[PDB]
């Protein structure tokens, strides 16, 4: 079995976003995707255990929140398997291998439809204008899009943001990233709320639930993509003295008196019985005192809900007479 | 067979 790419006639291809509101954005923090659509011929000459590649743009990842995913077969309308494909993250590089397939039937066409996501690793900043590349074989396809991220959320000195950097589908747990007074404010008595009780999903906070807490020094940028690739580079202050779990599937986690951004890295679990990965959902809120004699306080919050898409690979091929 | 990513939202 040998590389067949020479073999492969891509007769189609497209670049398309997820959602159809934002053309030419890419909202990662909607979690808009990217879906590479292809179709090619496969030349009869192909044998089983050839093998072919298929390329994402450098600046994504088949998946965001996992680094553990299974690449669709390409299988034909009788179910039969035509090829398998492995993913090499390294060269964000998909290969695929024929199958017995190939040696049995004729004038093989397939086509895959590949979702993917920004590479927050790649991406750290707002607006970032990119050409991404896709390929499949020899052919490739472009497109220009700018990525665009979100912005705190703020009522006077509270202000805040948050994202879901990880999921763990076999321990069921979630990791969320928050950021806290990214706007650097005299926030006065800040208090965090942390809470699984959301209005579409939920998550559970209990005393299993893993709290981390790093200070943003006066040098220091925060990334937009809210996502931190090495934790080591922040100040860890962590003291779970002032985490305090609440009454209500939350906890809450005293701050004081802060003028400088703070990093939340909170790994908590979801309900294994959920059939619906939307339903798990993360609440966050900031309260500040905007009042020292009267203790009026203000409020702003954040939450996060997890998403996912789907790829495919149909194929067909001719049974000689 | 799933690609997971996530949604922020403001209230
Ligand atoms: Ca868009």
């Amino acid at each position: 079995g040998s590389n067949v790419n020479h073999l492969i006639k891509v007769t189609d291809q497209s670049i398309t976003e997820g959602y159809d509101d934002s053309d030419g954005i890419i909202k990662a923090h909607d979690a808009e995707n990217l879906i590479y659509d292809v179709t090619f011929e496969v030349d009869d000459k192909v044998k089983s255990g050839d093998t072919m590649t298929v390329n994402i743009d450098k600046n994504t990842v088949p998946s965001d929140l996992t680094d553990s995913f299974a690449i669709p077969k390409i299988k034909d309308n009788s179910g039969e398997i035509i090829a398998t494909g492995t993913y090499d993250n390294t060269n964000k590089q998909i290969t695929y291998t024929f199958t017995d397939y190939v040696d049995k039937y004729e004038n093989i066409k397939a086509h895959l439809k590949l979702t993917s996501y920004i590479d927050k690793s790649k991406v750290p900043n707002n607006n970032t204008k990119l050409d991404v590349e896709y390929k499949t074989a020899l052919s490739s396809v472009n497109k220009t899009i700018t990525v665009e991220y979100q912005k705190p959320n703020e009522n006077r000195t509270a202000n805040l943001q948050s994202m879901f950097t990880n999921i763990d589908t076999k321990n069921h747990t979630v990791e969320q990233t928050i950021y806290i007074n990214p706007l650097r404010y005299s926030a006065k008595e800040t208090n965090v709320n942390i809470s699984g009780n959301g209005d579409e999903g939920s998550t559970i906070i209990d005393d299993s639930t893993i709290i981390k807490v790093y200070k943003v020094g006066d040098n220091q940028n925060l990334p937009d993509s809210n996502r931190i690739y090495d934790y080591s580079e922040y100040e860890d202050v962590t003291n779970d003295d002032y985490a305090q779990l609440g009454n209500n599937n939350d906890v809450n986690i005293n701050f004081g008196n802060i003028d400088s951004p703070y990093i939340i890295k909170v790994i908590s679990k979801y309900d294994p019985n959920k059939d619906d990965y939307t339903t798990i959902q993360q609440t966050v809120t900031m309260q500040t005192t905007i009042n020292e004699y009267t203790g009026e306080f203000r409020t702003a919050s954040y939450d996060n809900t997890i998403a996912f898409s789907t790829s495919s690979g149909q194929g067909q091929g001719d049974l000689p007479p | 067979g799933f690609f997971f990513s996530a949604r922020g939202h403001r209230p």
